[PDB]
């Protein structure tokens, strides 16, 4: 149970680490997806087994699909991208990794000093998830398939071809 | 038996991961790419917040999350294949037209 | 908890204004029609301005989990209502020289209300973050609604990948307070904390990633290097309800949220918020000083007014009118910005195509549009906090809260920036009247919008009494 | 020695003062997504970090 | 339960079973014998309305499967979510966003 956790989280970790310093952009789409396999590792670990089903379904299977459609459709070649190797300079990279880092270390101070008993890992179903969801959370789907609406209109608006 | 805060620190993990993405890279693309982390790093905070507490509201969170995030990717690809179309680069640091 | 009859025709402007997006994506199925698009989306927006009469008459509850209606929300609702309206009226003369396809404006604008709408009626973080997302991705669709011209689309982009940006640090705030604390609710953000431990590592990191989330949302330094390009970049309606309605109704959820939080009274917090709003107020004067170009002085000017809003929402927790106070700001703010932003959309309008140039010309407007000259420099003396004016009271209301609670510093602040403020304002409205070298009831309803908006600052300006009373009346739950 | 009127530009060392830090300031404004992406970054660590030390 | 750890080395076998046997018969293929246009914008309309409605059909597999504990309520509810999206379908058909051919 914790194995899975901590090898999915560890696997994660590379895969996104592999990814923001790649130049193919299939390759780090590639990377990206096996980092979202990992968290829905991490996600049925924990027992949020609709979390894990819908980050395979819709966020490694719609969203990186999205990625690698419009991907594929520029036929990005790495011009003046895969010449240029512009984020492994280090007086481009050391700044904002240094940033980051701070900012990691001031969250994980923040973290630390919290109470936790753990996670007992019973798993959480899709049953009460729906239950919540059309239950005390009814404004929140309407408004949501609102939301999801307003970015299909934006989008179709945008990315026409004329 | 698996600790909160551990979760919470590989989930702060990847949000600097996909951060530091979006900044330091001078592609669209891998702005857009790294935002994609960020988002699904605050939702993988969110499940474990939510699994701690043993509530449906962590994954109902999640499940607002990853809309957002999809109508966001959406959104961004959207403006990326205009602005391929209209200038046949994705340079970001480029399109400066207007400042001060 | 389910939902009552009481609790549908509590929850009217929201069904009305959902209902109006069904009906207006309806009938651009059916045919394109500039003009009944047009007239359905205010006929709807207006709908819904009456039944908020309605939902008066119903009382004030707790409508859902999630929602909460009281005269809080009536009052941000009616502000977010008339500020889509006014962006609608703005917008058709500037949609009628567009060649592309018109109808989907006034679509993003339903939704972009319906999410202010929301925001206004939030007391749960869910209903805080959907809120600001339903805001933000029609406010994506209209700022590169012209995305031909370079500066729209440029505007788009920047403000697509900062608010992506602004929401990831949001949600990750979020869930960092829900680990915290437990339950999403606005109320029970630190009731698991007794006897002075308040100041919880976990639950003020994650409220400062919010505190960041909003301040881009808010235009709040450090976080408002995106307002004057995409004021500029995006279309004159859309920088117009950027401006007035995504600013009130995140201001409202955030007054909402801090006076409802038991760690809103938390003492770094707030020396935090009177730093960022110290700096906001003083960046945001001293940034429009040399500006040419209006919707960028337009946009340092809404980093300014939100500091000094900010100002007067650090004093929640200890005076009585603060929240009063932010009431009687923002509909000032709300007039002088429809004002002001009303103008520029009327010598903008219509659209002369993408490849044109959309430059103001200020200079000399009195000469060939005298109206809109006197109403443009009536709203440039009512941001001042120039007396007779509704920005003055607003601003007295500010000043009056900053000096119950020793604010001393934030005082100050509002000194100097209203000094350099009325540099810039004054310099703007003389330069009106110096000299330079429509045809539609569409275009006269919008001069009707801004000459009205310009009375109703001059006369409240004169007498704030009434205004004061409505924002009074506009008691939340304690 | 007093034609010029000393106090008067005395007092309006303030305004150039204003006008220097304005012009200062606006070279933030250079129209660059990813500084302010950066700026975003340095504002969340700047507010992290005076909630954790006021804490 | 010796039930649920035996299911779950099962379903492990298969995983890696499955896994190995189509690497070992890629190495096997590999190991024997001897040797010797502007794609357009339609697939991304396409590949989007695909991506939003299938979060609004997550969120209708998220109601199915607690249609009987939701009661009237969450049928209604399920009703206006249903509409918006025939709604939204409506509209994306009439203006020709899922017209290929013009
Ligand atoms: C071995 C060294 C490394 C070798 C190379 C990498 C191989 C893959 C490593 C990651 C995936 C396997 C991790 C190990 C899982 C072993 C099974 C396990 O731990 O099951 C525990 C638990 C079972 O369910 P539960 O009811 O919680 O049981 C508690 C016991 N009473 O399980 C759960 O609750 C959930 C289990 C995890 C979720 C399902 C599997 C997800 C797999 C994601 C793979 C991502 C891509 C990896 C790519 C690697 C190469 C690049
Ligand atoms: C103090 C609050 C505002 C009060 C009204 C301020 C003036 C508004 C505009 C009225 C019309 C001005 C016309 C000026 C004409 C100047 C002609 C100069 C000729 C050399
Ligand atoms: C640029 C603005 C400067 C404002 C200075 C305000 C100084 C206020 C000092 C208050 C001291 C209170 C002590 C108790």
């Amino acid at each position: 149970m914790e194995f899975a956790f901590y090898i999915c989280g560890l696997i994660a970790i590379l895969a996104t680490l592999r990814v923001i310093t790649h130049t193919n952009p299939v390759h780090a789409l590639l990377y990206l997806i096996i980092s979202l396999l990992a968290i829905s590792g991490v996600f049925f670990s924990l027992g949020a087994y609709f979390a894990g089903a819908l980050e395979i379904i819709v966020y490694a299977g719609a969203i990186m699909v999205l990625f690698v459609f419009v991907v594929m459709m520029l036929n990005l070649g790495g011009s003046e991208i895969e010449q240029e190797r512009q984020w492994l300079k280090p007086q481009v990279w050391i700044g904002p990794a240094i940033l980051s880092a701070i900012m990691l270390v001031v969250i994980v101070y923040a973290i630390l000093g919290v109470n936790d008993q753990g996670i007992d890992g019973t798993p959480i179903s899709a049953k009460a998830v729906g239950i919540t969801l059309f239950g005390p959370y009814v404004l929140a789907v309407e408004l949501a398939s609102m939301l999801l609406l307003a970015g299909l209109v934006v989008a179709f608006h945008v990315g026409r071809e004329e | 038996m698996i600790p909160l805060q551990h979760g919470l620190i590989l989930a702060a993990i990847l949000f600097v991961l996909g951060l530091t993405g979006l900044v330091i890279r001078r592609n669209l693309l891998f702005m857009l790419i790294g935002l994609e982390i960020m988002i699904n790093a605050s939702a993988l905070a969110f499940v474990v917040a939510g699994s701690y507490w043993g509530q449906t509201d962590g994954q109902v969170m999640y499940i607002l999350a990853i809309s957002l995030a999809a109508a966001e990717a959406s959104i961004g690809l959207a403006l990326l294949l205009q602005l391929h179309r209209r200038r046949q680069n994705l340079n970001i640091d480029s399109v400066s037209e207007m400042r001060g | 908890m389910t939902i009552t009859p009481q609790n549908l025709i509590a929850l009217l402007p929201l069904l009305i204004v959902g209902l109006t997006v069904v009906v207006v994506m309806l009938s651009i199925a059916w045919r394109r029609n500039h003009f009944l698009n047009a007239t359905l989306s205010v006929i709807g927006l207006n709908a819904a301005l009456v039944s908020l009469w309605f939902v008066g008459q119903a009382g004030a509850m707790d409508v859902t989990p999630l929602m909460r209606v009281d005269g809080f929300a009536m009052l941000y609702t009616g502000l977010v209502l008339l500020a889509s309206l006014a962006t609608c009226t703005f917008a058709y003369p500037w949609l009628e020289g567009y060649n592309d396809n018109k109808d989907e404006f006034y679509l993003l604008v339903l939704i972009a209300a319906l999410g202010g709408i929301l925001l206004a009626n939030a007391n749960h973080l869910a209903s805080l973050f959907l809120g600001i997302e339903l805001i933000s991705l029609p406010l994506f669709g209209l700022v590169g609604y012209a995305f031909r011209q370079k500066r729209s689309l440029e505007a788009s982009i920047k403000y697509t990948i900062l608010s992506a940006a602004a929401s990831s640090f949001l949600l990750f705030g979020m869930a960092l307070v829900y680990a915290q604390s437990g339950d999403l609710s606005f109320v029970a953000l630190g009731k698991n904390l007794g006897d002075g431990m308040l100041n919880e590592p976990l639950l003020l990191a994650g409220f400062g990633l919010m505190i960041v989330g909003l301040g881009f949302k808010l235009s709040l330094v450090p976080f408002h290097l995106w307002t004057p390009d995409v004021y500029q970049g995006a279309p004159a309606p859309v920088s117009t309800f950027l401006a007035t309605a995504s600013k009130i109704a995140i201001f409202g959820v955030v007054m909402r949220l801090f006076l409802y939080a038991p760690v809103g009274d938390s003492e770094a917090i707030r020396v935090v918020l009177a730093i960022i709003a110290f700096a906001s107020i003083i960046f945001g004067n001293l940034m429009a000083l040399s500006q040419t170009n209006i919707k960028r002085l337009l946009g340092y000017s809404s980093i300014s007014h939100l500091g000094y809003l900010l100002v007067a929402l650090i004093a929640l927790q200890t005076g009585e009118m603060s929240m009063e106070a932010v009431g009687v700001y923002l509909a000032g703010y709300l007039f002088s910005s429809l004002g002001a932003f009303g103008v520029v959309s009327l010598m903008s309008s219509p659209y002369r195509g993408p490849d044109a140039d959309s430059l103001f010309s200020y200079r000399g407007l009195f000469w060939h549009r005298p109206i809109l000259a006197a109403v443009m420099t009536v709203m440039m003396l009512s941001l001042a906090g120039i007396p007779m004016t509704l920005g003055f009271i607003g601003k007295f209301y500010v000043l009056a809260v900053g000096v119950q609670a020793h604010l001393w510093w934030l005082v100050g602040a509002v000194v100097v920036g209203s000094a350099i403020g009325l540099y810039y304002y004054l310099r703007v409205a003389v330069s009106l009247y110096l000299h330079a070298p429509p045809s539609n009831w569409q275009y006269s309803a919008g001069g009707i919008v801004v000459l009205i908006s310009a009375l109703l600052v001059l006369v409240l300006g004169v007498w704030p009494q009434p205004l004061i009373s409505i924002v009074r009346l506009a008691m939340p739950l304690m | 020695l007093l034609k010029r009127d000393p106090l008067n530009s005395m007092m309006n060392i303030p305004a150039v003062l204003s006008r220097f830090a304005g012009k200062g300031l606006l070279l933030s404004e250079n129209g660059y997504l990813r500084w302010y992406v950066a700026s975003m970054s340095i504002g969340a660590v700047v507010v992290l970090a005076l909630l954790m030390v006021l804490r | 339960s010796t039930e649920v750890i035996a299911h779950h080395w099962a379903f492990a076998i298969f995983l890696i079973v499955a896994i190995g046997l189509c690497c070992l018969m890629l190495v096997g293929g590999w190991f024997l014998g001897g040797r010797a246009l502007r794609l357009s914008a339609k697939f991304y309309l396409v590949a989007m309305f695909f991506v939003i409605f299938d979060v609004e059909a997550l969120y209708l597999f998220a109601w199915s499967t607690s249609i009987r504990e939701s009661g009237w309520v969450g049928f209604v509810e399920a009703a206006i979510f249903i509409f918006v999206l025939l709604a939204g379908l409506v509209y994306l058909v009439r203006i020709g966003a899922l017209d290929w051919t013009p």
